[PDB]
Formats: structure tokens, C-alpha cells, sequence
């Protein structure tokens, strides 16, 4: 029933600090909220959890002193608050919760107790950890059954984002994955896959979304 | 060094099974329910198993956990082209006090039939040729295996220079997907008469073609 | 009562639940009974389980009151049903829904024939943290009234003895309303709430103790 | 913890003082409590504050309570200001000792 | 065992508020801080007490009013504000207290059950009240048994103060009562004597302090 939206990527020099927030779309309290993270190349490493209703926390010893999770009852909102980070702390940061119900509800179990399956996930925020300034893409129109697509160019850090038509072009969409130049700077494509007479008529938008530059834009794509 | 344990991969054609198993200690699997997730990244993790061996919902009756002592296993019976994936059992850990994940478990379904690129190529838009740089783009998809090599051409001439090009990568529907980026000077792309990509996949190269008019 | 206290069979502890609705002429409560559930006092214990005994019945009728913006069943890890936690049957643990525990005032009109015992509760935390979880306000209160009486509790933070897991404890109360009264509950906190009421009767029942067995 | 073979009597008091003022002066907190507890018994007083007739030069008073500990049972005490404390315990028996109220002399 | 550290001096033009603070070096509350001045020619005066633990104060009655004595529990800090300053309000003013301890402490007895011999004193803080300006030191090395110096010469008011070696040479020192010029300023000067072969080498320095103008100033002797 519930949906959880974290927020955006973001991108952080060493040393600095970073807080993610997951939104709940309904109430969301009663049981662990738990954050879970990949760095590249590796498998899923578990951060810690809060249960909202008592205020509890359990944190992987790893991270104790720099990882503080947080919640807040009122607008359904989990944080989670990473100090002092290294370059291994470039990652996804997923949060989790489990989606069950109790009548009967224990007001002093064992935090234990509280922690289920995770069966609702956030879709993940990425936050990259490097020295490097940000950059914002330039977006280009790829010009055409028929392939039409963006080009999104020259940006940093990962990741980017394409729908078409606001979300309503779904059917043929192929984003790539990016590429890394040896510039630093990265690249990717969107292409869509159309029939070729219907080219004359409808119109398509690409949406390209680059968050860690907070870079919206819109491109129109025409013969 | 995670604290349960997997095999780091197991394989299989259509139809087969396989057993991923995960081996802890008394502190957490053999005190604690063990649950197991799949993972196709980039995209969320999803629950398969509950209480050791309580299938999630709308999760098909083909997967099923079990536990005894302190390891656990995820049985994967009647495997399917969508379960290529990674698959990670958890649990809680009463002496870490928190929750602890396996290594995770990378399952291949192999058996695909041989599949041959697809190659769009596109050529430097109009307001890119105004900004004083050119890209052509080579846009590949739908092939298997995944191995594919990259030469660029300016009308029949190699070009080495300015190349970058992805590694390949699984699509959803299990074949891969590439891309290669040749950056020029606008002047070299208003010389020459036409530019090509040529693709190389299994002995067998397929090209396309693009041209300043 | 085998291993029950008539008290204990009164509010509900799980193992004495084969004991809803009996009725006796003598009551014989045992020396090996044990309390199983949340850790409780009741203020003038004899008195209340002199008029138990003296009515003989423990016939219980579910009343619903208009509970609003507040959670019902909340259970404990000291009081397991089976695996999973539990509470005294009888009563009802009430706390905050979402962030907020509103302010309770609930109606429960006599119209009967007979005299209705109530059985209600407060809780006493162990720490502010406990109390402000549980019922958002640092200072909760209950008043229970009918039109001739008033009883209104404070609850007490701080730390008892360990039994069973808890520092903590509810403190039980009793009030009687008679045909025509009105029975009004009133709370912003701590309050744990009659589900109901016991049927008053008079005879000749009682109570004893003794460990002697029972014969035909 | 009793320990013991025998049933303890604890003796402990609440202050309540005269003003707000002393109240502060010695507990610094503005509202005391005290909660002395076994296993079975609980007694929490809360201290009033406000004047009394003066009895050898005070307005404030002292109130005296009583706990009793069974052997295996526990005493807890909990207090965050006004706590009047026990310096222990004074030994229990059962027998014939009473009191009465006499001004008669007492004989050989 | 606690030793009482008071505030630099001042100088207040009359009509003006002046607030002098007495710090412990150790908890002091339980029992009554004194306040007692010398006004150049007369002998002490007392001000009045405060008793931190309970905040309790006594002033003589000469200074109600315009005498303020406040405490604060958890800097170990005792203050003294006197309002509406006079010249005859120029003086030095020490606090003090007794370093009794007791066992068993009264909680109500009269205030005076709480004042005794006052064994522990401050340095002193000397407030001159004036209509003059401030005018800080100009300081000038005097070269070379063997005896060498500083000249500390036009300022205003007293007091100022003259160390060695930041402390450290306290034998052979002897800095002089100041003089007053026609011109209102003030002057003094500050000796030490030292073996005549030690010159060559062993460095003086003169550490001069005047709080009134905040004026610190260090000075090489050298032949
Ligand atoms: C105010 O002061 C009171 C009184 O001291 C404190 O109350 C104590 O709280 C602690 C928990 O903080 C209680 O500790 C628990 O004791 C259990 C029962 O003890 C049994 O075993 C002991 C030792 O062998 C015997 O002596 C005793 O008779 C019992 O048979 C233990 O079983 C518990 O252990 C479990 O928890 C610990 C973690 O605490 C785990 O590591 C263990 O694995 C195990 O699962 C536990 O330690 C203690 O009993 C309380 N005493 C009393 C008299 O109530 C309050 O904590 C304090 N309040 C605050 C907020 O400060
Ligand atoms: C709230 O209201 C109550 C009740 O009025 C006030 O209580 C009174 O407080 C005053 C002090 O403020 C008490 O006064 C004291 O009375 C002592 C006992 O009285 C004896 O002598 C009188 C007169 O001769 C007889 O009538 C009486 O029966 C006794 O035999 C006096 O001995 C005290 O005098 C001493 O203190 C004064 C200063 O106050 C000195 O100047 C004297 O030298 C001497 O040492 C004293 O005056 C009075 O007794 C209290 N009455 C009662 C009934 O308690 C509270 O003050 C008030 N609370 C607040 C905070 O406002
Ligand atoms: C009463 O208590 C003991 C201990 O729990 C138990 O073994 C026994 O079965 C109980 N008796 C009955 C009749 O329920």
C-alpha cells in the first residue's frame, strides 16, 4: 500500500556530510525503518534502522559515531545522516520498511521484534563522494518502423534520468547505460522506437533530469 | 568478508533447479528467521521469503526457503530467463545487534538462443554542429553473448582517435546493450563524404552509415 | 481457582482464561497460584476482592465505547499469549495513533435492571521517554465519575523492581454504577480502559483459601 | 535486596517545603517526587509546596511513611527531589510487645 | 584549597555602573562571599555578602540601592555591581569567604550562621572613578652586581603591574610606587638585580599590564 520516495542524488566533497530523506506515502511508523546501501561492485551492506514510534535506533557498529538516523512522526519522513565521508561511501542508499499489520500491537518488545522482511523499498538515492565540480548535461536532439532519441552530454556525476511526454511514452524506450570518457565526464542516450508514420503528427519530449547539478530540461525531438 | 555467507554464483539452463544456500552462526540464522532477496541493480531489491520459508507475495510457488541449524536455503525450481539475478539471504544478528546480509549469490540462466545487434547510428544535431563540437552516436542493443568490438571508419579510413566506448551490459530482457562515442572537430565531420560504425559480434560485422546531407 | 487468584481470573491474566463467566458458591484460591501477565497493584485489594466474592460471578458484558484518535489493544512482552505478546482480557491498553494521543470523554449510560462493576486501570511508566511514546503527553491523567463519585488518578514516572521484564505497572480501580446513573471516562493519557462490565448479584457467595482437595 | 531470614521495616519521609524558593534551594528541580517500591507495593508522593503554622520556627513540614520488604522481595527508590532517605532497615518480630498510655509510676 | 581570581581593574566616569567578578577555583557556595573595599586613606569597608546556595544577600545599609551581589552556581563566579558611582567609590575591592567544610550542613539557619572569618581573598580589583581619559603606558628598556629595568611611563589610572620573564625571575625584583606628574599621568619603573657576568647571555624581558586602557606590552632589556 505504502510507497517510499527518497530524495534526490547528490554529489559530496570528502569530510562532508550527507542526510537522505525517505518519504512514506501513508503512515509508516509502527515497525523498522531500515537503510541499506551498494556501493559499486559490491553487495548489499545494511546501515541501520529506526523504529518511528519509539524513536529507536540500531546502527551497524561500522558506521557508529558517523551514521545517525532519524525520524520525524508528523510528515511520515525517515532521514538518514552520513559524516565524515570517504570515497567508499559512494553508493545507492536504499531505505526499506516491511508491510505489516497488528491488531494486537506490543508496546515493549525487543527492537528485534519490530525488524521484517523489507517488502517495500525507496528507489534508491545516489550519492557519490568526489573532488570533482559538478557539471550539468547539454541536450541535443537525435533526429530520425523509426528510431528517434537525446543525446545527454558532457556531465557529472551520475546519474541521469529520461522519460518521454511527461512519463506517458513508455513502450520502445531504451536508455543506455552511460559512458565514461577520459575526460572525467560522462554521456548517455535515450532512443525510442516508433512507427514511422506517425512521425508527421505526434510530438516528442524527451525530459532529461540531472539532480546533483539540479538541471531540468525539456528537449523537443522533430524531423 | 560479510558475515553470512554464499557461493558467489550458481548457473542453470531453463527448467533446472538450484539451491542457493547461506551459511551463519548460532548468533544469527541458527536464533533468527532468515529472509532472502532478489536484486537486478540499478532497480530495488524485492523480498521472496519471509520466516525462513514463507513465500512473499505474488511471489511464484517455484521459489521456497528453508532453514535447519545455522545455514539456510533458497530453492529455485523450475528456473526462468527472468530470474537471472542476484539473490541475497539476511538476517538478524544477536550478537551484532542489527541486521546482517549475505555476500550475495549471482545466478546465470544460460541457454539463449545466439542474437545479433541492432545498430542505429546517428550523426551531430544541428545545435550541437553550432556549438563547434561533433559526436556521432552508435547505439547498440539486443545481442548475445555479450562481446562486441568497436571500429570506427571516416569513409574508409580507420579512426582510432577520439573513441570511447561502453562495456557491455544486461538489458532487461538478458541481452546486452553498448554504446560508442566518436568526437570530432565539426571541420572534420564537413570533409568527409560520410562516417561508419562498424560492429563486430561473433565473426559477423554489421554496419550503418551517416552523412553531412 | 487452581492456579489463579480470583483477581487475576477478574482482569483476565492468559491462564486464566478458562475462568470468563463462572460462577461459584465458594471461591478456593490456592497457594501455588501465580500472577503470568503485567505487573499490577490494586489499592485496597481486600476490598475489591471481598465484593468479587460476595457477588459470586464473573458474567462480563462487552460494552463500545466511542474511542476516537486512539489505538486499542496494545499488548506487552510480559503478558504472552501463546508467542506473541498479550494483555489482561478484560481491559484494553490504549495509546497514540500517528503522532497524537487527543484528549478522551466517553459516555456509558446505565439502563439495566442491576448495578454494573467496572474495572479499569492507569499506568505508571518507567521513564519519561516511555511516557511520552506511548501517550505523546509528559503528564497524562485519568477521571472516572459517575454523578455521586469521582476517582481521578495521576500516573507516577520512575522505576520499580524487575518483574517478569518491567519496571513498570498499571494500578487498577473499580467503580460501581448503579440503574440510572452514568458512567463518564475521562483521559489524556495512562488510561487502561474497561472493555466492558461485570452483573452484580447478591447471595450467599465468598471466597477461601486452602490447599485441601476437592471431593465428591 | 532482602537477603535475609527476616521481614525489614524501611522508614522515609517527603518534604514539603514553604515556598517555591526553598523548594529550589535544595532540589533545584521545581516539583519533586518520591517512589519507594517492592515487587508487589508501590507508594508515589508528590510534595506540596505552600505554608504551614510555625512549629519551632518553621512553616515546612515532613511527611513519614512506611515500607516493608519480605525476604526475597527488593526495595527500590526513586526520587528526583524532597526524598527524606532511610539509613536502613529496622528489624521485624512477632510476639506480645504492645504500648499503653500511662502517667503511673513504675514500681520494683 | 580554592583560591578567588577577581576582574582587572576599571576606571567609570561618575554617574556609571561598574560590575566586578570573583571567580573560585573550586566549588564555594555553601557559605557567605564577602565584599570589602579600601578607599585610599580609609580603612575596610564592608559592602555586603550573598550565600550562593540559597542566593541569599546582606548589604549594608549605606550602599541599598546601588549595590547588587549576584552568583552563578555553575561558573563558581560571584559578581559585585555597584550603581551611580562617586569618587568616594574609588577603592580596591577584594572578595572573600571562609574555606570552613562541615559534614552535616544546616539547610535553614539565619543568614549570619553562614558568614565566618574570612581566610581566602581575592587579588583585589582597583576601580578609579574619573572624569579623565584613559591613557595607556609607553614602555622604555633601561640598560645596564648589575641592575637593569623598565621605565612604564604616562598612563592613567593605577593600577599597573610588572613580572619577569613571564613569571619566572621573582628574586632580585623590585618595581616601584608610581609617581603623579602635574600633568595628572602617572609613571613607575621596575628593577631587577642580577649577577653582572650573566648579562652576556640569560635574556630579561619585562612583562608590563595595564588593564584600564587593555594595554599588554613585552620589553627586551639588553645592554
Ligand atoms: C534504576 O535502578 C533499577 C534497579 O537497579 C534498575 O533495574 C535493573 O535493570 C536491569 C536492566 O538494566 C535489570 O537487569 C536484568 O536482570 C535480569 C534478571 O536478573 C536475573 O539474573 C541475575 C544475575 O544472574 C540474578 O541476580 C537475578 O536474581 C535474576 O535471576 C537479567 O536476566 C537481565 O539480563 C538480560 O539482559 C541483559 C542486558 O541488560 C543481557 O545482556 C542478558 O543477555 C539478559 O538477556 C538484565 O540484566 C535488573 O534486574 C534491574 N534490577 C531491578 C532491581 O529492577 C533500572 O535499570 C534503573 N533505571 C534506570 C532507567 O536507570
Ligand atoms: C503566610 O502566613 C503565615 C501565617 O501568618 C505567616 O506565618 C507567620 O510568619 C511570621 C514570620 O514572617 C512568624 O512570625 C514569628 O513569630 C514568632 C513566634 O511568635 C511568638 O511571639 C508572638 C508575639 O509576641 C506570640 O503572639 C506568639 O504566640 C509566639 O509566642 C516570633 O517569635 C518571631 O519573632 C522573631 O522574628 C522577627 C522577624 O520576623 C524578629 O524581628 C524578632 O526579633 C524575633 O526574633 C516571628 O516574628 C509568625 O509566627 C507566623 N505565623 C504563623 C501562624 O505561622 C507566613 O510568613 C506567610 N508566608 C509567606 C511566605 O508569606
Ligand atoms: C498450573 O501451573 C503449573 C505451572 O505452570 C502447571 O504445570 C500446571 O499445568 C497448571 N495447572 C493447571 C491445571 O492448569
Amino acid at each position: 500500500e505504502v510507497q517510499l520516495v527518497e530524495s534526490g542524488a547528490e554529489v559530496k566533497k570528502p569530510g562532508s556530510s550527507v542526510k537522505v530523506s525517505c518519504r512514506a506515502s501513508g503512515t509508516f511508523y509502527k515497525y523498522a525503518i531500515n537503510w541499506v546501501r551498494q556501493a559499486p561492485g559490491q553487495g548489499l551492506e545494511w546501515m541501520g534502522g529506526i523504529i518511528p514510534f519509539f524513536g529507536t535506533t540500531n546502527y551497524a557498529q561500522k558506521f557508529q559515531g558517523r551514521l545517525t538516523i532519524t525520524a520525524d512522526g508528523s510528515t511520515n519522513t525517515a532521514y538518514m545522516q552520513l559524516d565524515s565521508l570517504r570515497s567508499e561511501d559512494t553508493a545507492v542508499y536504499y531505505c526499506a520498511g516491511p508491510s505489516i499489520t497488528e491488531s494486537h500491537y506490543c508496546l515493549d518488545c525487543a527492537a528485534k521484534d519490530y525488524y521484517y522482511g523489507l517488502d517495500v523499498w525507496g528507489q534508491g538515492t545516489t550519492v557519490t563522494v568526489s573532488s570533482a565540480s559538478t557539471k550539468g548535461p547539454s541536450v541535443f536532439p537525435l533526429a530520425p518502423t523509426a528510431a528517434l532519441g537525446c543525446l545527454v552530454k558532457d556531465y557529472f556525476p551520475e546519474p541521469v534520468t529520461v522519460s518521454w511526454n511527461s512519463g506517458a511514452l513508455t513502450s520502445g524506450v531504451h536508455t543506455f547505460p552511460a559512458v565514461l570518457q577520459s575526460s572525467g565526464l560522462y554521456s548517455l542516450s535515450s532512443v525510442v522506437t516508433v512507427p514511422s508514420s506517425s512521425l508527421g503528427t505526434q510530438t516528442y519530449i524527451c525530459n532529461v533530469n540531472h539532480k546533483p547539478s539540479n538541471t531540468k530540461v525539456d528537449k523537443r525531438v522533430e524531423p | 568478508q560479510s558475515v553470512l555467507t554464499q557461493p558467489p554464483s550458481a548457473s542453470g539452463t531453463p527448467g533446472q533447479s538450484v539451491t542457493i544456500s547461506c551459511s551463519g552462526s548460532r548468533s544469527n540464522i541458527g536464533g533468527n528467521t532468515v529472509n532472502w532477496y532478489q536484486h537486478l541493480p540499478g532497480m530495488a531489491p524485492k523480498l521472496l521469503i519471509y520466516s525462513s520459508n514463507q513465500r512473499s507475495s505474488g511471489v511464484p510457488d517455484r521459489f521456497s526457503g528453508s532453514k535447519s541449524g545455522t545455514s539456510a536455503s533458497l530453492a529455485i525450481s523450475g528456473l526462468q530467463s527472468e530470474d537471472d539475478a542476484d539473490y541475497y539471504c539476511a538476517s538478524w544478528d544477536d550478537s551484532l545487534n542489527g541486521v546482517v546480509f549475505g555476500g550475495g549469490t549471482k545466478l546465470t540462466v544460460l541457454g539463449q538462443p545466439k542474437a545479433a545487434p541492432s545498430v542505429t547510428l546517428f550523426p551531430p544535431s544541428s545545435e550541437e554542429l553550432q556549438a563547434n563540437k561533433a559526436t556521432l552516436v552508435c547505439l547498440i542493443s539486443d545481442f548475445y553473448p555479450g562481446a562486441v568490438t568497436v571500429a570506427w571508419k571516416a569513409d574508409s579510413s580507420p579512426v582510432k582517435a577520439g573513441v570511447e566506448t561502453t562495456t557491455p551490459s544486461k538489458q532487461s530482457n538478458n541481452k546486452y546493450a553498448a554504446s560508442s562515442y566518436l568526437s570530432l572537430t565539426p571541420e572534420q565531420w564537413k570533409s568527409h563524404r560520410s562516417y561508419s560504425c562498424q560492429v563486430t559480434h561473433e565473426g559477423s560485422t554489421v554496419e550503418k552509415t551517416v552523412a553531412p546531407t | 481457582g487452581i492456579n489463579c487468584t480470583l483477581i487475576d481470573a477478574l482482569l483476565g491474566d492468559p491462564h486464566c482464561d478458562g475462568f470468563q463467566n463462572e460462577k461459584w458458591d465458594l471461591f478456593v484460591e490456592r497457594s501455588k497460584a501465580f500472577s503470568n501477565c503485567y505487573p499490577y497493584d490494586v489499592p485496597d485489594y481486600a476490598s475489591l476482592r471481598s465484593l468479587v466474592a460476595s457477588s459470586g460471578t464473573l458474567e462480563f458484558i462487552n460494552e463500545g465505547f466511542n474511542w476516537t484518535g486512539v489505538t486499542q489493544n496494545g499488548g506487552s512482552s510480559a503478558c504472552k499469549r501463546g508467542p506473541d505478546s498479550g494483555f489482561f482480557s478484560r481491559l484494553n491498553w490504549l495509546y497514540k495513533s500517528g503522532s497524537t494521543y487527543p484528549v478522551q470523554n466517553v459516555t456509558m449510560p446505565n439502563n439495566d435492571n442491576s448495578d454494573k462493576l467496572y474495572i479499569w486501570g492507569v499506568h505508571h511508566p518507567s521513564t519519561d521517554k516511555e511516557q511520552t511514546n506511548l501517550y505523546v503527553q509528559a503528564s497524562g491523567k485519568v477521571t472516572v465519575s459517575t454523578k455521586r463519585s469521582q476517582q481521578t488518578i495521576i500516573p507516577n514516572v520512575g522505576s520499580r523492581p524487575w518483574v517478569r521484564g518491567l519496571s513498570s505497572r498499571i494500578s487498577i480501580y473499580w467503580t460501581i454504577v448503579k440503574p440510572g446513573d452514568i458512567l463518564v471516562i475521562n483521559s489524556n493519557g495512562n488510561l487502561i480502559a474497561p472493555r466492558g462490565y461485570f452483573k452484580m448479584r447478591t447471595g450467599k457467595s465468598s471466597i477461601m483459601r486452602s490447599d485441601a482437595p476437592i471431593g465428591t
